[PDB]
């Protein structure tokens, strides 16, 4: 089956991710803990920087990675704001 | 009813001078004013410039947050803060508050709550380009 | 290490983007800024205008707190200040204060401290005359 | 015999004595608090001026007003500070 969910990056994620956004393809009922944990592997460096980064989901701070996602998702990947 | 005269997120240069003459108000005896700059050096090495971006919902965010740092003061007459974005260059601008209080007290501190609420909770980030040729995304190295 | 770049008594008008742009360093990243104006009220009296006087030692007086003030301090670049006196209208800044330093804590701290320390240990005085014809000397009511 | 010193006056104190100045003629050997004293008497709202002055004497601020004076002093009339 599987579900698409657009992944937007952000400052120094995107950097490491080598792009502004990615369409990734999930199971049903994937969650968000899944699905960083998949960006994670690919990439070392990305995982590092990912490992401080706080999400939104269709615009909303995710406070528990455990949540499903739905197809058609937008998942935020903000690094610590920098500010000033 | 304390008041905001802006809560700006721009590509464009921001003046100190701009924010002061904005907050004045005709019972402010103390006008406190903040300026963050693009320092020369960083951790020992020379900074050729800084890249600012901010997350598509900054604007709302900044705003909010001069609203709400406005709302809780006391002592404070108007306040007006800008956040510059974009390519700054070594020496320009990135952060200007003004804050104009009945008394001094209430505008330092006010101002400094201020620049301390911006820099905390307002989503943007700043990438260094330094001289040797390197560069670094602050708070993700 | 830390430089005075302003200390000035006068009777011509004073502007904090003077200040501002006399303090800026290359290594400095927080500027902050005061200027304390006249406000319109003064104890629920409606204010007509400010006399300001100084004891003829209160130039070499602020120039000796503003170097003292400098000195003392660490994290800060440069340091400015001017008090006006004479005849101020309703609205006109009588102190202006920038201090530019490293980070912003210094700024904040180092500008708020020379501040208090003018207002506390300079020998000028002023006049308060009010809109309904009275008129006051502050410290002396 | 007496000794004459000139008293200069300022802000409170100078508006509530009339003049910037007065030489005033005292015993030899007078004292500041002498001085003071006398200027006080004399009128009652400088009197309440002068009582949170400071003084300086030929330009140091006087510690302690059990001090003689010499014949030329000057005695600077100090009110309290109201910079800003």
């Amino acid at each position: 089956a599987g579900i698409q969910v657009t992944v937007r990056y952000f400052a120094a994620a995107r950097a490491a991710a080598g792009a502004g956004s990615e369409k990734v393809t999930l199971r049903s009922g994937a969650t968000v803990a899944e699905l960083i944990d998949g960006l994670s592997v690919r990439d070392v460096r990305l995982a590092t920087v990912l490992s401080r980064c706080s999400y939104l989901r269709d615009g909303i701070v995710v406070r528990d990675d455990a949540v499903a996602l739905s197809a058609g998702d937008t998942i935020d990947v903000l690094p610590p704001f920098a500010g000033g | 009813m304390t008041q905001v005269l802006r809560a700006a997120l721009t590509d464009q240069p921001i003046f100190l001078a701009e924010h002061e003459e904005l907050v004045s108000h005709r019972s402010a005896g103390a006008i406190v004013g903040f300026v963050g700059m693009i320092r020369d050096r960083d951790g020992g090495r020379g900074v050729l410039r800084l890249e600012y971006s901010a997350h598509p919902s900054a604007a709302q965010v900044l705003a909010d947050l001069v609203a709400e740092v406005a709302e809780e003061s006391s002592g404070v007459r108007a306040v007006a803060a800008s956040h510059r974005i974009g390519v700054l260059q070594v020496g320009e601008a990135a952060l200007v508050a003004a804050v104009a209080a009945d008394h001094r007290r209430a505008a330092f501190g006010t101002c400094a709550h201020l620049v301390e609420t911006i820099k905390a909770r307002l989503p943007v980030w700043k990438h260094q380009f330094f001289e040797d040729g390197t560069d670094e995304w602050v708070g993700s190295v």
